[PDB]
Formats: C-alpha cells, structure tokens, sequence
RNA sequence: GAAGAGUUUGAUCAUGGCUCAGAUUGAACGCUGGCGGCAGGCCUAACACAUGCAAGUCGAGCGGAUGAAGGGAGCUUGCUCCUGGAUUCAGCGGCAGACGGGUGAGUAAUGCCUAGGAAUCUGCCUGGUAGUGGGGGAUAACGUCCGGAAACGGGCGCUAAUACCGCAUACGUCCUGAGGGAGAAAGUGGGGGAUCUUCGGACCUCACGCUAUCAGAUGAGCCUAGGUCGGAUUAGCUAGUUGGUGGGGUAAAGGCCUACCAAGGCGACGAUCCGUAACUGGUCUGAGAGGAUGAUCAGUCACACUGGAACUGAGACACGGUCCAGACUCCUACGGGAGGCAGCAGUGGGGAAUAUUGGACAAUGGGCGAAAGCCUGAUCCAGCCAUGCCGCGUGUCUUUAAGUUGGGAGGAAGGGCAGUAAGUUAAUACCUUGCUGUUUUGACGUUACCAACAGAAUAAGCACCGGCUAACUUCGUGCCAGCAGCCGCGGUAAUACGAAGGGUGCAAGCGUUAAUCGGAAUUACUGGGCGUAAAGCGCGCGUAGGUGGUUCAGCAAGUUGGAUGUGAAAUCCCCGGGCUCAACCUGGGAACUGCAUCCAAAACUACUGAGCU
RNA sequence: AGGGGGACGGUUACCACGGAGUGAUUCAUGACUGGGGUGAAGUCGUAACAAGGUAGCCGUAGGGGAACCUGCGGCUGGAU
C-alpha cells in the first residue's frame, strides 16, 4: 500500500494545487483584460489596465507560482504593442 | 568553424539547401569514398541560387532541420 | 432474454460479447423470462481468449431487461437494454466481475454472489 | 551536495579506498566527479597509506565541497 | 607474431564441401566429493503473486494532547487541589520521498558513442552584494453530529505558527531600457550588565533559519556533424510535411502550438515500409585484420499491471504519489471498501537450469537534525550451490587442513564530558564554535591468526585404450546384442561391441550434450575465383557513379608532420606493493591505432584557370 | 450597497480507452491434394555410359503408361 509519509502529502499537495490554481488564473485574466484593450484599440483605458497587471505578474512570479521571467517576457509583449498604437 | 557546399535547391526564401561534400575512407576497405552532406543554411537576404559556392556558421537553431546560417557567398 | 431467439447482452466478466437464448427454462410451454430467470443461451460473438467461446451452448440468468421488473409499491424498474450473466453446472457465475446495475429482485440466496460484484 | 568521501573498493574483509569527490546525487563506487588519492587501512609494509594530494583537495573546498565527518580526519593526520 | 589431420579415386592431381585437435560459459546434464580465500548464481514468463520488511525525519519551526520529580498546604502519609516541568507523538508545517534499489519491455534514431555548439534553470553547497519591519484572513488537531460492523467518509463550530495574504521597504534583479513603473522576507533556541518595565519582552550577541541578486561549483535541458540491424520477393514517401511573417507559448532556441502566405521537403551515399535489438567503455576466439558479442563491474538511456494525463515541487509527467480508463485480484456485516514484488527474502508457474520469509547500521554513504542521534533488504556481511577461478589436502615414524583447548591483532573516524586555550564579542562578560591532554563508551561478521593435544584415526574419482594419439592379452557375444566425432567395428582365435584383467589421460573433478570463434584463402580489404570443376548477361547505346593522357601556376578537400584538449574510471599490458603463496587486490605508467581545432608542407589526386597532341 | 478577484458551474477544442463499417498485412490451423527427400527396393522395363546395341545433349513447340519421340533452327560435351 502506501505510507502515511506520502499520505499526508496527499492532502498537502491537492490543496496546494487549488491556491496554485487560482493565483494562477488571477495572473491570465488580467493579460487577457490588456489584450482586450488591445483590440478594442482605445489606449485610454490600455494604459490604466495593464498598470494594474503588472504588480500582479510579477507578484506571483516572486513568490514561486510562476517563474520570473514568464513575467518578463509578458511584460515586453504587451508593451511592445501599446507602443504600436499610435 | 567552416564548412562548404555548393548550392542545390533555391525555391524558397531566407532557406537554402547545400551539398557539402567529402571524400573520407572506408574503415575495412581502404578506398576514400565521397560522403555527401545536405545541410540547410539560413540566408538572411536570399541571394542564393542553384549552383553557387558558399560557407556557414553554427549558431542557435533558426528552424527545425535548421542551425546553420549564411557568412559570405565565397565564389559563383 | 424474454423469449427464444432473443439476443442479449453480456453482463459478467469473461468470454461472450452476445449470446442467443435458445430455451426459457421453467415450466413447459413457458414462453417469457425476465430478470432473474434462468434461460438456455448459445454463444454467438466472444472476444479472442475468455472462458466462453463463439458456438456453445451455455446457461444464464437474466440480469437487466427493457420490459423490467415490478415493485411492490406499483413502480417500475426498466433498462435500456438486456443482458445476462452466463453460468456453469453449479448456476454460479463463471467471470468474476459484473458490469452494469442489476435489481434487488436478484439478491436471493443463489445470485446474490452476482449482486456482490456488481456496481449497482 | 557535492562531497569528498571515502568508497569502498577493494575485497571482502579488505577494505581499500579511493577518496572520490563525488555529488551525492550517486552510489559510493559509481560517476565520482574526481578521484584524489586513496586510502589502506589494512596498509602494512611497502604500502603507503593515503596519496592525498592537495594540488587538487584545495579546489573543491575551494569551490564548496564538504568531507563527511571521516574526512574531516583524515586531513586531520597531516 | 600465424603448425593441421582424416575423408571422393584402382591409383593421381586439381577444384571443392564435410568431420576432427583447441580455447572458451551466467552454464546444464551423468558421475563422485575434503578444505580455504576472492567471486558469481532466472539465460526461460516485462508471468501471477500470500506473508513480513525496502524512506521516516524533526518538539531547538507553531498551536494543542500527558503529568517525571521536587518543594509545601489540609486530611495524616493512602489521596487529590495545586505548584511545576521531565517526557513522549497521532494532527499541521519544513525537507527528503525525482536518491539509493531493480529490470531490459519498448526504441533503427537523436537513444547510445565520439567530437564540438549556446538560447537555460539548479533546493541544500561556496564567495560576496542588499535586507529580516509592520500587519491581516483562514485552517487541522480538538468539539459533536450524520453514514458505516469496521475501514473510512463530510456538516457546522473553535485556535496557532518557520502555513498563507496584502501593506511598508529595492544594492542588484525585470519591463520600458528616454523618463518612469514594478515586486521581497519568519521567526525559533543557547546566552547577556547599564537605562524602559512582568532587566517574561525590548535592545546586545553569536547559532540554525529566511529573502532579493551576482559569480562559481555541482547536476539537469536543448541544437549540429559523424557513425550505429537485417531485407528491393519494400521505390516512392510526405501536408503541419518544408520554409516565410504576425502572434501564441517553453526555465530556455525551435511549425513546438497557431492563423494565413508560398510549393517546397526526404530519398538509390537505400528514403518509406518490414523484421530485429537498449547502447557503450568493453567482452570472447584471433597472428592481426577481424568475427562474434553486451551476465557481475561503470557511464548514458528506458520502464514501473497496461494506457492516457497533469499536479505538487529546485528537480517527475513520480517504482513502496494522486487522477482517469482498462485488464486482473481481494475484503464485505451488500452499507461501502482496498491492492499492484522488473525492492530484498519467498511462493507458485514455466523451464535443461539458478540461492536465505537471514545479522546489524560497527565501517562507507545518503535522508532529515542546533547537536544528540533516527531510519535504509543501498551497504557492510552471513547461510545456500564444486558454478567458475586459485591454493590446499588424502600419509614417507612428522600432524597441515579438519576438530578440541588456551591464546590473538586489524576493521574506531569519533561521540559523551570538564577542564585547557583560542576569536568572532560592545563586554575572549557569557553563550556558541575549532583546537589541545585525560577520562567514559561503541564491532554485524567473532574472527582471521598464534600456540598445545589424540593418532595415519576423517579423504579419489572419472573416462577411454581400432586409429593420426606409440594408454593397446584373453573371457562372454556371433550381420546377434551393440558402440562411434571421421573411417568404420560386429557376419566364430573380436586390439573397434558387452565384463573382468591391466594401463593411461589429470585429478574433487573427469567426461559429453549444447553455443561461440579458430583451423576456414570455406565470402579471400590484408587474402580467392570464372575455356572445360560452381561462375561472362547474347550483346549494345549510355544515367548516377568508379577511375581518368598531357604542362606550368594556384588552392590546401584526401594525403604528411608537429602542437593541444580528450579518448572517463574499470578492464587489459609491464614494473611493482599485499594476502605465508597463487588468484585476488591496488599504486605507478603503458595502452587507448580515435575525434575536431590549430599552424607548417606542396610530389601526387580532386577542384580552379590558361594550355599541349 | 457593492466592486475587483477567486471558487464550484455551463460548453468549446484537444485526446487515451471503447464502438462501427470496410480493407490491408502477418501467424497458426484445414477436409483434401500436388510434387520433394530418404528408405527398403516388389515391378514394367533398358533410359544413359562403347558408334550403349536407334549417337548423346540443349532450347523449344508439339505428341505419347513410364525410364521417353519427331520437326524447325542449334551444339559437338562426335567418331570411322
């Protein structure tokens, strides 16, 4: 059978998963809201939307959800292209 | 860090398909046979075509079944 | 199934995918038998290595009919499709596995070993 | 994890060593990273007892690696 | 550093196959057995698996369970109210479980091996660079209820933190790189005299922790070139295929994912399909070339009943994890449940054939720990088996082995402790730590090994004997019965077959069944053939290709030399060191004919150019 | 109040296993057959080896219980 060693990291690892789960989709829904914003075309809402991303990227990427430089690179896609609506 | 072909198929852009050739030995026979190499390089402004002479760098792969880029055209 | 010629599906584990009832057993002229009966069937579709094979003529006990079985109460109980659960001399099932419900009209002192197994 | 440690070649009831510098990512007596001189516990005549040489010892504790807690005293009998 | 015989014929010669000497194995089988040391022991069913064990660790990370003692109050030593704190350890939490271990099923190519290449992460480790402040919401244990015989489920209600979430804060670190924006942490224990007081706290101080980065070590991931199994009685395969950009995405490049644009890509140097198989260092026979080959050993790969899938984590698509599906199996009190030995034993079952439900963490590791230590079927080491490989013994009046007794190292590095000195200290006040000398203690195998004792008491077997094997009477049997590798032998004096009677091979082993290479120039690169022995298409035109008259010059691809990194360690080859000797063990090198890079060379070849007949 | 943001939802693509139809390609088996090999050889026979008692042999059509005959082109591996 299995050991109580693994057991109880059983319980530790599901729940872990759920915290992980919804931090996790509290990053995308706010890159999805600034491509939105994208193609709505108005950078008058653009570039107070993803202001409110980016303390939220790299938050997570500090505290070992995500990696810190999947927050880099979505930090320089999607200014690359507030850039081109002009 | 040098490696050289003549140029076989130019139909599609910034890629260009290359026969490096060489002549090494058969290990239990003696004779030097010739092994032909097809290698892909990378053209960064496509001015290659069917039958020219060119050398290549290994780099970071530029496409699957792609590492190697275009230096100079050598001679035509 | 209910009558001869009727054809029904597998419900245990090992052997026929199809099986033919070729007698209803019971009285004489006995013409019907639902779930919990006992019918006379003939293999007639059996996967490549199983304790059953195509052509043989074997015993089953009604498990799972689309007439269905009655209650006390006046409900019924009705399936989507029939099935049986072949047997041996003893009338013991031969697979060790029930797939599929079954109905507590089953759980008698001889198939109750069918009624242990399945996932009702 | 990486580790100077002592591993045992040799014979039954005859112990010899190799003093490897190994990753604990591995067995004793297979992939060490570098071998430094051995060890003969059973050393009689002729038989010089540890080839330690610390051209190379001075590296990996340099770069971080650890003795055990034997190899602590081994470096100890200097 | 290389040995051939026998056999086609009345005889010969030549071509050509057979059978034979040898050495070998992971060994069987038939026989008979005294011992030691190192070894090795499912080659078949990646067949199914009862049973115990193979990774639990931590209270000095946090709430909460239980009360060693001791000092006292009553009753009067029975008892508890207390006071206290010794201790444990199921529930949270950190780390590990991604290692050690096993097996070789899948894989014909990016798996392995050799060389190189850059677009990446790495917990613990090691050097610095900056930092540990202030808060907030939950949550198990616990309380009870419900369902259940139990296993277990799932309803609310409590509480914690080295568990989590904001806020503060930014030397790097990320984005824009103009300016700017962004985002971190946790505290616990051993102490401490001055001021704040409950010198519980605060502050001071080290120790383990914690964080934000850089450089490194150590792993781990991509990408290219090379080669890597049998077939054309498999010649066409291919559409996300081959590129292009926009985006999307991976820790990281990349049709990896995507939309649309174009019609490319692969392949006769063997594509695709088909059968087969982990690969390599290496191993075995060999003069070598090679050929065969991957058991112990070590590197990489791959798998975990079968298949799909993610999750958590530094690291997995996780062997003693979860989820789903399938096959199978099991407990049921019919409510509901559970299992995966290719982990160590062991059991069936298959097979010619392969072991003990062992001892201990004392050595070496690991895994947690401030440390003590705690666990480990990895390991150290034991039974079992002539299974090899060595030695050794069975007597020529010694007593070796064996057995009795008495002795007797080496495997132990250190831990406890209580001084002793040191240097971080703001205060060598004090803790904490490294040093020193003493004391205390801990060996699974418990012995090897030394020296006494009784007495040859306890030890040999096997196969052959016609030839070319220089071991070579007869008795029984009569073309019977049989033996044998090639000839053959037996049909009535049998050196060929069955005993006895002797020898001989080499010995606790001897033989024969099987497989490998060899001799085999019998697939001939080294190193063979083709008028008649086997073998010239019936001959042409000619595609790829193989090779190419002639001269100067040039190139430096092949060729040639040196340089440097390697070609892991092991194995082997010499010199040694040790076991009392040999195996075995290692130290030193030698070896590794290889690979790319680098410069030097220009007789010849290709290529380049002008020519020459 | 609520908002932001999560969670269970709803359904959309992807896919393992399963299903269905129709084919390929392999392996085992199959009544019954057809040659092949080795035997032991009973048999019609004499087919080859001599100029083998009709010279053999090869291709091919054609024909016939068989070991076998003519033709057309073919060869001496054909000798007096």
């Amino acid at each position: 059978a299995n050991t109580p060693s693994a057991k109880k990291r059983a319980k530790q690892a599901e729940k872990r998963r759920s915290h992980n789960a919804s931090l996790r989709s509290m990053v995308r829904t706010y890159i999805k809201n600034v491509v939105k914003a994208i193609d709505a075309k108005d950078l008058e809402k653009a570039q107070a939307a993803f202001t409110a991303a980016v303390p939220v990227i790299d938050r997570m990427a500090d505290k070992g959800i995500i990696h810190k430089n999947k927050a880099a690179r979505h930090k320089s896609r999607l200014s690359g292209h507030i850039k081109a609506l002009s | 860090r040098t490696l050289t072909g003549r140029v076989v198929s130019d139909k599609m852009d910034k890629t260009v398909t290359v026969l490096i050739e060489r002549r090494v030995k058969h290990p239990i026979y003696g004779k030097y046979v010739k092994r032909s190499t097809k290698l892909h390089a990378h053209d960064e402004s496509n001015q290659c075509r069917i039958g020219d002479l060119v050398t290549i760098r290994e780099t970071r792969p530029l496409a699957k079944t792609k590492a190697w880029t275009l230096v100079d055209i050598v001679e035509r | 199934m209910i009558q001869t010629q009727s054809m029904l599906d597998v419900a245990d584990n090992s052997g026929a995918r199809r099986v033919m009832c070729i007698k209803v057993l019971g009285g004489s002229h006995r013409r019907y038998a639902g779930i919990g009966d006992i019918i006379k069937v003939t293999v007639k579709e059996a996967i490549p290595r199983g304790k059953v094979k195509k052509g043989q003529v074997m015993t089953a006990v009604v498990v799972r009919t689309k007439h269905g079985v009655r209650r006390t109460d006046g409900s019924i109980i009705r399936f989507d499709g029939n099935a049986a659960v072949l047997l041996n001399n003893k009338q013991e099932p031969i697979g060790t596995r029930i797939f599929g419900p079954v109905t507590r009209e089953l759980r008698t002192e001889k198939f109750m070993k069918i009624v242990s197994l399945a996932p009702e | 994890m990486v580790t100077i440690r002592l591993a045992r070649g040799g014979s039954k009831k005859r112990p010899f060593y190799h003093l490897t510098v190994t990753n604990s990512r591995n067995a004793r007596d297979g992939r060490f990273v570098e071998r430094i001189g051995f060890f003969n516990p059973v050393a009689t005549g002729g038989e010089v007892r540890l080839s330690v040489d610390q051209e190379r010892a001075t590296y990996w504790l340099g770069q971080g690696a650890q003795p055990s807690e034997r190899v602590a005293q081994l470096l100890k009998d200097a």
